[PDB]
C-alpha cells in the first residue's frame, strides 16, 4: 500500500478461504483518524541499592 | 403445455472443483434453453448442455464448472429456463455458509 | 488399453431443494467419469440397506485413452433426509468397490 493511502484511513479487509470454515472471516485494519499527537518523554530508572546485594 | 420444473443441485456440505446440475423434467415441447447466472452477471464460458433425451416427456441436463473458493464466498448461482415465452429463475446458496 | 480408478461424486439438494405436495421429494445424482473400460456397475445404498426401487441409471455414454461417463438418479424423501440419513453410492469397477458418504450435517 502507499503511505498516503494509509494516512487517509482507508478500510482494508483480509479474507481467508479455508476448507474447514465455510464462512471466510473478515478482519478490518485501519488507522484510527482524529487522534492527537504528543511528544514521548523518555525516563531512565537506575536499579535501586536494595537490588545490588546478591551480586 | 406444462411449465418445466427447475431444480438446482449443490455440492455436499462435507466436501466435494465441483459441478452444478440444473434439470428440467415433465416439460413440452422438446426444445428448451438453459443458461447459468453468477451474481446477476451473464456467464460466457464454463458451461455445457447435454443433448435432450426422452424419459411423452423430455429431459435436459446442464453442467456448470465452479471452483471451491467461489462457493465458499457465498456466491449466488441462478439457473435460467426459458419455455413458451416464460422465464423461471431459481436461486441457491450454501446451507452451512 | 489402460486401467483407471473411477471417480465418485454425489450431488445433494440444497435446503430449499424440496417442492411438490407433502411429503416433498428430491433426487440424488451419482456420476462416475474418466473410468475405463466401459463396463461399470452403479448401486445405491441407504444407511447400509440396498435400494431396489425408485432409481434410474442412464446408459453409459462417451464423454488418447478412451473415457466414459454414467449418470444415476435416485428418488429420496424429505422426511428421510431430515432424519440425518446417510446415502452411499456403490460403484463397482473391475472388482474394485468405491464408496462415498454424504449427509446434511455441516
Amino acid at each position: 500500500i502507499c503511505e498516503d493511502d494509509w494516512n487517509s484511513g482507508e478500510r482494508f479487509t483480509c479474507t481467508v478461504t479455508h476448507t474447514d470454515l465455510p464462512s471466510p472471516l473478515k478482519q478490518t485494519i485501519s488507522r484510527p483518524k482524529g487522534v492527537a499527537l504528543h511528544r514521548p518523554d523518555v525516563y531512565l530508572l537506575p536499579p535501586a541499592r536494595e537490588q545490588l546485594n546478591l551480586r | 403445455e406444462m411449465n418445466p420444473n427447475v431444480n438446482v443441485f449443490v455440492p455436499p456440505r462435507d466436501g466435494f472443483k465441483s459441478k452444478l446440475i440444473c434439470e428440467a423434467t415433465n416439460f413440452t415441447p422438446k426444445p428448451i434453453t438453459v443458461s447459468w447466472l453468477k451474481d446477476g452477471k451473464l456467464v460466457e464460458s464454463g458451461f455445457t448442455t447435454d443433448p435432450v433425451t426422452i424419459e411423452q416427456t423430455y429431459k435436459v441436463i446442464s453442467t456448470l464448472t465452479i471452483s471451491e473458493i467461489d462457493w465458499l464466498n457465498l456466491n449466488v448461482y441462478t439457473c435460467r429456463v426459458d419455455h413458451r415465452g416464460l422465464t423461471f429463475l431459481k436461486n441457491v446458496s450454501s446451507t452451512c455458509a
